[PDB]
């Protein structure tokens, strides 16, 4: 070709494929969900373990970035780290500059901001991942945005990064996600986690939940053992 | 963060070949004409107005740099925007050390010393356009060009643009040297009528003078009293 | 305190200096040299703070002779005045400064002789003769007693002695021994010490 | 030094006395205090005169760049903005203490810019050194809305008090009037004081002086 | 169609791979094997030690990172060395700020957050060495296996290195054990996961044996040629 | 990054500098400069480039560029990259006035600026200075110099050179017309516009198209003054003369 | 006072088409004369001078920087300077300095090159212009020396009556300060040439 | 100068007096000591006056930028962290007390004191100034829980105009503001508007 | 030549043999690559923006989905290009236009902000570390002296002010719309402006517009303050103009 070599090169068409093949990076990765309802967000990986030698809880997918704010990410999981403490460190100079718990919008926007300051310049490369960012708050309410690799942040009822992102949206389209509480929107997303999930290829998969809304407080927390259990077993006897 | 390598090198003939494409999108650029009047100089250029919805009143390309100095440019006009700037920015700072308007020649040595920089430093191109400044000071006009080289030049009558060739072989059988500055106006309109090509109005050309009064652009009810007849 | 001198004749600078290092109580050093040759007809004698004596001179001294190696020839003295007065005055309000007070003697092919006085401000000052210390005080007065334009050098150091027995009968510090050079055409020749 | 302005009806009345003092020495009897900042705007100067020269000199230059690049009329408000951003950034160890007066499209506008960076938006401003004298002055005087005239004495009247009631202070009155048509800047306006008249003729003449060594070089 | 994609570490594949990281992977699969494992109560590693002739003494590839951390590299030795330091530094600034041992999982986290700046910035390079990284804290032992990709991996037990997919393939059948051995039966699982590593000729001696063990009441302690003995044998044949 | 660079510092598999023997092409394209060295003063003799056209002439000259009160210069090459190194000339030399109160040797100030062409030959990764110059001057030292310099920084003393177009029939007549000693500064004018003459195959030799400058020293200063265009067609009538006495 | 270290004394004067810069001579550590020839006004050009009274350091410092970038001006310019352009020079090279400052107070006599119209200014230490029609003064002896020329100056003089004035103004003024004197060097500025005499002056 | 501000249920209320002092001398007598810095926020400036009027510049500057991103009318709380930031990262370069007082949408009718030094307390009325320290007795054994808007502004201009009587430093006019959801109502009182208190002369 | 190429000028931002500059021209391809296309037009006595808003995905949360953006409370901006170029144009925008406020007491005109924003657009088309942004801003406000204000910059750095513009993939058959729309009247009221830009934007894509398939920004000289008309409104002018 001679226009993918850098981030600083648009196409004749006017592409810049070097942000295309880190998306291409996001659609290799396995299907992370997130569903904003009326009462909070429930996230859901489908945390792919590659190997029966890691511990059930290596390579975690949630990532709490602040304490109203939790972090789904899909891609290349390097460059998901480095933008989850990103993250973290734009909402602990958000409360200690302005003085409260910083707004989920804000937050999407300045590390989408962050994100699109990769794709510019040929000194460096775009991130590799895209990822969801769910925050609840008595004001705010439930809120889900989501950044690709290009820092695109639109905010989301339902939504689904990851390779098998279309078949997870066409059964986040079937719900009325807007009148559920989170207790129902977690066995709605350990289905579609189940659901989505191709069996002949890479088996051997860890669901990895969390939630944040009313039933914690506003915190984001991952979901306990026993509601992630009773989430498994309904999407297991659901999956048939 | 950025290039620290000349992307102006020089060719195995001697050519410095991106500003000679400088030159080439100059040359692709809307005319100008400068001519150096007796008491005066004019600046004229051709506003490239398609598209009736621009508002004609909205850019000015002929340009004030001091009270006394004028540019107008043939070529990018976004470059020409970084130029206006610094050229402002370096004659107030010639009026911040020696509290006297800055004299024209060296405005365009400073202004020439930039577009110098921009072809030799890192990681940059040249600025596709070539400037006429126009000036007045001990009761002398004066008219240069800076060229994307960073060369600047003195003329007496000049253009520059697309059909500049033909331009200056035009100002080569009109000017003479006591030729006043309202004979200057219309010989300048008559040099970009030579290559206008659509109805010249006063919404698509631009006049600037300088004199002893000063620099100002001239005003569309001026500019089409001096378009009457014409 | 240490003192230097200087006389400038129609052909030759005389200068000499109390040859006295000294700490405050005790003559640590009655051998000392506070001369410095910058080239082969260039002397700068340096007194002032301890420490930036040696260290300011040596960094002139090392410019001058580096000077003559990229160059394939010397200073001039009033260019190596200048200078050494350009280098005080700059390091003046640096954060180093360099509390020194300078004579800088020399013999120029076409200007002829020459002598520099200079405090430690860096102000210059071309003279027939000049001196520094608490002894200049006593010694410069008969200096304008006897001193003519056309003196020989002879009698420049008859005149010399004057001043040095001057400071012997009447100066309150020790000062016995004094360290003579002359500057000419031939170059800076170590004349006798004054003792007494 | 006095230096005081009012905002009249129609727009601004500056003064200044003339006199600038090395010591208790008077050095020039025609100071110029009141400075060119746009030619809608000026100021007049106390304190630290290098200070307020290049001070206002580059506030003169900085609002050339920001009308020369907006193609308008540039505000009293910008240069009071860039006045104390600017003492303030240098903490008052710049000592210009100015009274900045000029009218634009909204209207006249007075100031009175401390050194430290503090501003006061008057209709009635004076610094310097007979600034009481003159804010005597004025708070004897004043009405809003004043005629230009009527403006225009009461600010060399105010002036004047601080020349005859202050030593540093005296010589001449400048005034400068700004209003939206027009300006006029009067150099100088009342001249109170004159030197008295010379009753000895002295007259030094060729010889007087005894003269060591002469050079003539001429020129071209 | 490859040959522009794979010089540069900023440079995306149309797959959307990069491959300089690929390769510094590739030489970590290139290095001696080394096994991690770990128990209730230790953490082992267990390393070959390659020599560059039968005159010069094994390369070592334990190292000591804190009294409570262990390491064990494979790969470019001097970028392992460099991460060493980085590692020591770190846990002497967590002893010198908290005065307590740093947590095994946050100093990983600190590896990843190193390494993965010099795998998008331009003309670096990944660090080329995978570690097995032993740590004991509160929350009990820990094997830690890193990646010039720059992700870390949190393990049940791990080797990597040359041939490691031998000891995968052991640990995998005996991981349900390892919980419940005591110290002696670890680090013999360890040898022999090493063991399966080597030919079919070789075997483990006290030359190119090198044990490295943190536990409850243990501190960090690389066992080497004489002290390997009371490990080594033992043992069953192969 | 890599991709785009030029590496304009690097040698070339026959150890040349590929960017320093280019931009000494673009000289040898670019206009006539010599300089003549006599006894009582040196000269420069420039080619204009910029002719015959609706030019203005505001400067003194187009070409002369006084470097202080000794010294003067002459450029060939880029003008830009020419008015660069002027200013940085005159900068080393009130800097050298500066630091010792005395003018500067011609010498130094030429190794002062051809250690900076040398710097960009050598690192940074710009282009190099497209300029060879011509110095003139007097100094306290050695006395009427001329000296010539290029893109790589190499300089040198001659008493007859010259730089840009047809500089080498220019430096073979200066070998086969030149006397070493016996060159005073009306004999050396003749000389200047004999070279200038034989060297423009275009055009008729005329006045308007040609500076010329001299250095001498009157009354212990030393005199700067491009030949006004008088003198230079009394100059050039001379030589006519001169041509039409070979028959 | 750092200022009177040296001690010093300039005056510049104005005439009818002629201005006149006058300086003591003497050098002086402090109470101890060391030279009598200390050279305080400087050429800046052909009818233009500056006197610089103050600490002589800077007194050779100030002229020197100021000859530097004079020189660049003029070559860069291609043109002698105008008496107030270089007035503004003199004023951004001392306030360049605000906060560490060049300890001269410099007067600067001039013609203008164009139309010879007489300049006199004088600056403060931090570069405060100060441009007067009658005349200007600096030194360790200020009061005296304004106390001289408002007593003696008047409007238009011929140079005998303005060589004259400016004489007797530094001869008794300078004769009234201890740090100021060993002789007075009056430089007479015309339009057609430059007459620099010395006065017999007191030497104590 | 004396500053004060009260909340009342729906809004608060602030009010400053006039005076600046160069000493004894009152350079301005009308000074305007509340600052908008948002459409709903105020501030009360005491203490130095380039330092006070440069901190309510940089805050009027960085909350409407904040007010702008996130597309939300500011808090007061975060209005009163920035001056709090600005004045606790310059308390040895700063001499400046702060009352901070406005309404937001969330929160209601707040008053912050930062005062010097650049702490941060929410209070129910804050006062400060060198005239505060006049009414502290009058506005502690005055203030009432539950007050309506009109009792704030006339309690308000009531310690004022004590602070103002017994200070040198405070005098002038009386700068009143009330900020509700409604939005800000300002109001100078002078001459007979001030409260007068009679002085006891001896019977 | 007739588009001729020699060495690196597709790649980075230097000159082709013809003095074009590809790079420049390319995002002015990737503004089109979005697939949307926004149309403003200025009144007499108001400026107005209307724009597409696709939300064909239906789990996105339409009203985070927008061009429009208040950039002070008077200047508003559509975009159109690539969205994260475009949200960074208006974090710089936003911080020249907060910036101007603080140094200078007064708000930045439109067209100061705009030629501020294009000169920015300038120095990522002359250093060739960075690509120019594939972004069209189309700032409105109201000047003033001069009333209502459009400006539109572009990727190379150009601004103009317009009496009407558009951008995006039918920008030239919305000139074409509005030089047939312009050059009898301006079509002029509140009610005559909004109409025009709605009439541009569903004549040139043909799709005969449903209030919750657009977004309407709006500044007034009555009301100065750049405000979004709602879904009611926007209905409101569809039912106007449904009736004819």
């Amino acid at each position: 070709t001679g226009y993918d070599l850098s981030a600083s090169t648009f196409s004749p068409d006017g592409r810049v494929f070097q942000v295309e093949y880190a998306m291409k990076a996001v659609e290799n990765s396995s299907t992370a969900i997130g569903i904003r309802c009326k009462d909070g967000v429930v996230f859901g990986v489908e945390k792919l373990v590659l190997s029966k030698l890691y511990e059930e809880g290596s390579n975690k997918r949630l990532f709490n970035v602040d304490r109203h704010v939790g972090m789904a990410v899909a891609g290349l999981l390097a460059d998901a780290r480095s933008l989850a403490d990103i993250a973290r460190e734009e909402a602990s100079n958000f409360r200690s500059n302005f003085g409260y718990n910083i707004p989920l919008k804000h937050l999407a926007d300045r590390v989408a901001m962050y994100v699109h300051a990769y794709t510019l310049y040929s000194a460096v490369r775009p991130f590799g991942c895209s990822f969801m960012l769910g925050s609840y708050s008595v004001n705010d309410g439930a809120q889900l945005y989501m950044i690709d690799p290009s820092g695109v942040s639109y905010g989301y009822w339902g939504c689904a990064i990851g390779k098998a992102r279309q078949a997870a949206k066409t059964e986040i389209e079937k719900l009325q996600m807007k009148e559920m509480t989170c207790r129902d929107i977690v066995k709605e997303v350990a289905k579609i986690i189940y659901i989505v999930h191709d069996e002949v290829k890479d088996k051997a998969f860890e669901l990895e939940l969390s939630w944040v809304g009313e039933l914690t407080n506003g915190r984001h927390e991952i979901v306990p053992k026993d509601i992630r259990e009773e989430a498994e077993k309904y999407a297991k006897e659901s999956l048939k | 963060r950025g290039y620290s390598f000349s992307l102006t090198t020089f060719s195995p003939s001697g050519k410095l070949v991106q500003i000679e494409y400088a030159l080439a999108a100059v040359a692709g650029g809307a005319p100008s004409v400068g001519i150096k009047a007796a008491n005066g100089v004019v600046l004229a250029t051709e506003k490239k107005q398609k598209s009736i919805l621009y508002d004609e009143r909205s850019v000015h390309k002929v340009e004030p740099i001091t009270k006394h100095i004028g540019l107008v440019y043939s070529g990018m006009g976004p470059d020409y925007r970084v130029l206006v700037h610094r050229a402002r920015k370096l004659a107030q700072q010639y009026y911040l050390v020696y509290q006297e308007p800055i004299p024209t020649a060296q405005l365009v040595q400073r202004v020439a010393s930039v577009m110098q920089e921009y072809t030799q430093s890192g990681g940059v191109r040249p600025f596709g356009v070539s400037l006429l400044i126009c000036g007045w000071n001990e009761g002398r006009p004066y008219l240069f060009q800076s060229d994307p080289s960073g060369a600047y030049f003195a003329w007496k009558a000049t253009a520059m643009g697309k059909n500049y060739v033909n331009g200056k072989t035009f100002l080569e059988k009109r000017y003479n040297e006591d030729l006043e500055l309202e004979d200057a106006i219309h010989t300048a309109i008559l040099t970009l009528k030579e290559s206008f090509e659509g109805q010249m109005t006063e919404d698509n050309i631009e006049v600037g003078i300088c004199n002893e009064a000063g620099f100002r652009r001239l005003t569309p009810t001026e500019v089409k009293d001096y378009l009457a007849a014409i | 305190m240490e003192y230097l001198i200087g006389i400038q004749g129609p052909d030759y600078v005389l200068v000499a200096s109390d040859r006295v290092a000294a700490s405050n109580i005790v003559q640590m050093k009655d051998d000392h040299d506070k001369m410095f040759k910058m080239s082969e007809k260039i002397l700068l004698l340096c007194v002032g703070e301890a420490g930036d004596t040696v260290q300011f001179a040596e960094y002139i001294q090392k410019n001058v002779q580096l000077y003559k190696m990229r160059n394939g020839y010397e200073l001039s003295p009033t260019a190596a005045a200048n200078f050494t007065r350009r280098n005080l005055a700059d390091c003046l309000r640096s954060r180093t400064p360099y509390h020194v007070n300078l004579l800088l003697a020399g013999y120029d092919e076409h200007e002829g002789p020459a002598l520099y006085y200079m405090d430690y401000l860096a102000a210059l000052a071309k003279a027939p003769f000049a001196a520094h210390g608490y002894g200049a005080f006593l010694t410069l007065s008969i200096l304008d007693r006897y001193y003519t334009p056309t003196i020989s050098r002879e009698r420049a150091v008859e005149l010399l002695r004057k001043c040095l027995e001057e400071l012997q009968k009447r100066f309150i510090l020790n000062l016995p021994t004094f360290s003579v050079r002359i500057i000419d055409k031939n170059g800076i020749h170590d004349l006798d010490n004054i003792s007494f | 030094t006095t230096i005081a302005g009012v905002v009249y009806k129609d727009g601004i009345v500056l003064g200044a006395d003339t006199r600038a003092t090395e010591g208790m020495v008077v050095a020039d009897k025609n100071c110029s205090k009141i400075h060119f900042i746009s030619p809608n705007i000026y100021c007049c100067g106390a304190g630290t005169a290098a200070d307020t020269d290049m001070t206002t000199q580059l506030i003169s230059s900085n609002l050339e760049l920001h009308s020369l690049s907006t193609g308008r009329l540039p505000r009293v408000v910008t240069a009071n903005r860039m006045l104390k951003q600017m003492l303030f950034r240098y903490q008052g160890y710049i000592g210009a203490a100015l009274v900045l007066g000029g009218v634009d499209v909204t209207g006249p506008h007075l100031y009175s810019i401390y050194p430290h960076g503090s501003t006061d938006k008057l209709p009635y401003v004076t610094m310097g050194s007979g600034s009481l004298a003159a804010m005597a002055v004025f708070e004897d005087k004043f009405r809003p809305d004043m005629e230009e005239e009527e403006a225009k004495n009461l600010v060399s009247e105010a002036i004047a008090a601080g020349i005859f009631n202050d030593l540093g202070s005296g010589s001449n009155i400048d005034l400068c009037v700004i209003s939206k048509n027009k300006l006029d800047f009067l150099r100088p306006y009342t001249v109170p004081n004159k030197k008295g008249t010379r009753l000895g003729r002295y007259r030094c003449e060729k010889g007087t002086t005894a003269v060591l060594t002469e050079k003539i070089t001429p020129l071209e | 169609f490859r040959n522009q994609y794979d010089n540069d570490v900023t440079v995306w594949s149309p797959q959307g791979r990069i491959h300089q990281i690929e390769y510094a992977m590739e030489a970590v699969k290139q290095g001696s094997a080394t096994v991690g494992l770990k128990s209730k109560t230790h953490a082992v590693l267990v390393a070959l030690k390659r020599a560059q002739s039968e005159l010069a003494a094994h390369q070592k590839k334990i190292l000591h990172v804190d009294n409570h951390i262990g390491i064990s590299i494979a790969g470019l030795t001097a970028d392992a060395r460099l991460l060493c330091n980085f590692m020591r530094q770190e846990c002497l600034d967590s002893r010198f700020v908290f005065d307590r041992p740093l947590p095994v999982s946050r100093l990983v986290s600190l590896i990843g957050s190193k390494t993965q700046i010099p795998t998008q910035r331009y003309g670096r390079r990944p660090y080329g060495v995978g570690l097995l990284i032993a740590g004991y804290d509160d929350m009990g032992p820990h094997i830690f296996q890193t990646c010039p990709s720059a992700n870390y991996f949190d393990c049940r037990a791990m080797s990597i290195g040359a041939r490691s997919q031998s000891a995968r393939t052991y640990l995998e059948r005996h991981m349900s054990e390892f919980m419940e051995c005591n110290l002696n039966e670890l680090v013999k699982h360890g040898l022999r996961a090493l063991r399966e590593t080597l030919p079919a000729e070789q075997d483990l001696t006290t030359k190119n044996v090198s044990i490295g063990i943190v536990g409850k009441d243990l501190e960090f302690t690389i066992y080497d040629d004489d002290d390997v003995s009371p490990f080594l044998e033992g043992l069953e044949e192969r | 990054s890599r991709r785009y660079d030029s590496r304009t510092t690097i040698f070339s598999p026959e150890g040349r500098l590929y960017q320093v023997e280019y931009a000494m092409e673009a000289i040898g394209h670019a206009g006539t400069c010599l300089g003549i060295l006599a006894n009582d003063g040196v000269l420069l003799a420039a080619e204009r480039r910029n002719i015959h056209k609706l030019l203005d002439e505001v400067f003194f000259s187009e070409k002369i560029y006084k470097l202080n009160e000794d010294m003067a210069c002459s450029v060939a090459g880029i003008t830009s990259d020419a008015n660069v190194l002027t200013n940085e000339l005159r900068l080393i030399a009130q800097r050298y006035l500066l630091q010792y109160q005395e003018p500067i040797p011609c010498e130094q100030l030429v190794t002062a600026l051809c250690d900076i062409k040398q710097a960009y030959t050598q690192f940074g990764g710009k282009r190099p200075f497209g300029v060879s110059l011509l110095y003139i001057g007097w100094d306290k030292h050695y006395g009427f110099q001329l000296y010539q310099s290029d893109p790589s920084g190499n300089y040198g003393g001659w008493k007859a050179t010259c730089i840009g177009n047809n500089s080498a029939a220019a430096v073979s007549m200066l070998k086969q017309d030149y006397k070493e000693g016996e060159m005073t500064l009306k004999s050396a004018l003749a000389l200047a516009i004999k070279v200038l003459n034989k060297t423009m195959d275009v055009s008729k030799l005329s006045a308007e198209k040609v500076e010329i400058a001299t250095l001498t020293r009157e009354n212990g200063k030393t005199v700067i003054r491009v030949l006004k265009q008088k003198e230079v067609e009394q100059l050039i009538k001379k030589h006519e003369e001169e041509e039409a006495k070979a028959e | 006072s750092i200022m009177s270290y040296n001690g010093g004394a300039v005056m510049a004067m104005k005439g009818k088409n002629c201005v006149a810069i006058a300086a003591d001579r003497r050098f002086g550590i402090q109470a101890q004369m060391v030279t009598t020839d200390f050279q305080k006004i400087f050429p800046m050009g052909d009818r233009l001078y500056i006197g610089l009274a103050g600490l002589a350091t800077d007194v050779q410092t100030v002229a020197q920087r100021l000859k530097f970038r004079l020189n660049l001006y003029e070559l860069k310019e291609g043109r002698q300077i105008k008496p107030y352009t270089l007035m503004s020079m003199v004023a951004n090279l001392l306030y360049e300095k605000r906060f560490g400052p060049y300890y001269t107070e410099p007067v600067i006599a001039g013609l203008d090159p164009k139309t010879f119209k007489p300049f006199i200014c004088s600056l403060d230490l931090i570069g405060c212009p100060m441009v007067t029609d009658d005349f200007v003064v600096s030194g360790t002896c200020a009061e005296q020396m304004y106390g001289m020329c408002e007593s003696l100056w008047e409007p238009n003089m011929d140079p005998d009556h303005l060589f004259e004035t400016i004489s007797q103004a530094m001869l008794n003024a300078v004769d009234r300060d201890a740090v100021s004197g060993m002789g007075v060097i009056v430089h007479i500025i015309e339009k057609d040439k430059i007459t620099t005499r010395t006065l017999k002056a007191r030497m104590d | 100068t004396t500053i004060m501000a009260v909340q009342f249920d729906g809004g608060v209320v602030l009010g400053a007096d006039s005076r600046t002092t160069t000493g004894s001398y009152i350079a301005n007598r009308v000074t305007d000591k509340l600052t908008p810095i948002h459409d709903r926020i105020f501030c009360c400036r005491s203490g130095s006056a380039a330092d006070t009027q440069a901190v309510a510049d940089a805050v009027t500057y960085q909350l409407g930028f904040h007010s702008i991103e996130l597309n939300e009318p500011p808090l007061v709380h975060t209005a009163a962290s920035l001056f709090k930031e600005m004045c606790y990262r310059y308390r040895e370069d700063l001499m400046a007390g702060i009352i901070i007082a406005g309404w937001d949408p969330q929160e209601g009718g707040q008053v912050y004191s930062v005062p010097m030094g650049g702490m941060m307390v929410r209070q129910s009325f804050a006062i400060g100034g060198s005239g505060s320290s006049y009414i502290y007795g009058y506005v502690d054994a005055t203030y009432r829980e539950g007050m309506t808007k009109e009792e704030c502004l006339q309690f308000t201009a009531n310690a004022l105009a004590l602070a103002m009587e017994r200070d040198g430093s405070s005098g002038g006019v009386i700068r009143l503001a009330a900020i509700a959801e409604s939005g800000v109502e300002r109001q100078v009182l002078l001459g007979d508007q001030i409260p007068k208190f009679a002085v006891a002369t001896l019977p | 030549s007739r588009g001729s190429s020699a060495g690196f000028d597709r790649h980075i931002t230097i000159f082709s043999p013809e003095g074009r500059l590809y790079q420049v021209e390319y995002a002015f391809k990737a503004i089109n690559q979005g697939g949307l296309t926004s149309v403003a037009v200025r009144g007499k006595d108001c400026a107005v923006i209307v724009t597409q808003k696709k939300v064909p995905d239906k789990l996105l949360d339409s009203s985070t989905v927008t061009h429009l953006f208040k950039i002070t409370e008077n200047i508003g901006c559509v975009m159109t290009g690539m969205t994260a170029d475009s949200r960074s144009q208006v974090q710089r925008a936003r911080y020249e236009a907060a910036n101007w406020k603080y140094k200078y007491g007064y708000e930045i005109p439109v067209d100061m902000l705009c030629k501020r924003i294009a000169d920015i657009s300038q120095v990522y088309t002359q250093n060739a570390e960075m690509r120019p942004l594939g972004c069209c801003m189309i700032l409105i406000g109201i000047d003033e002296e001069q009333g209502p204000q459009v400006y539109k910059c572009d990727p190379a750095g150009y601004y103009c002010g317009f009496k009407a513009t558009a951008a995006g993939v039918k920008q030239t058959e919305s000139t074409s719309f509005l030089e047939k729309k312009v050059k009898k009247k301006f079509d002029w009221t509140f009610e005559q402006t909004v109409e025009t830009a709605i009439t541009c934007l569903s004549t040139v894509l043909s799709i005969d517009f449903k209030p919750s398939e657009i977004e309407v920004g709006v500044v007034t000289v009555e009301n100065p303050k750049f405000r979004i008309l709602t879904e009611a409104e926007i209905d409101a002018h569809l039912v106007a103009l449904a009736e004819r």
